[PDB]
């Protein structure tokens, strides 16, 4: 089971990352999987 | 400011934008 606003070391699928998850209100398609800003630092990820 | 654009730290400044 997923936690929401409680940091993890949460590994979606073999994306192994760390903080606090949050309800992203930018919504792609959940087949297209994570993005990146401009410091490269991953943005979001969709869980099965 | 319109113009200008993990394992990384910034820290603030001492003197932020609004005591500059």
């Amino acid at each position: 089971n997923l936690v929401k606003n409680k940091c993890v070391n949460f590994n979606f699928n073999g994306l192994k990352g760390t903080g606090v998850l949050t309800e992203s209100n930018k919504k792609f398609l959940p087949f297209q999987q994570f993005g990146r800003d401009i410091a490269d630092t991953t943005d979001a990820v969709r869980d099965p | 400011f319109n113009k200008v654009t993990k394992g990384l730290t910034v820290l603030p400044p001492l003197l932020t934008d609004e005591m500059i």
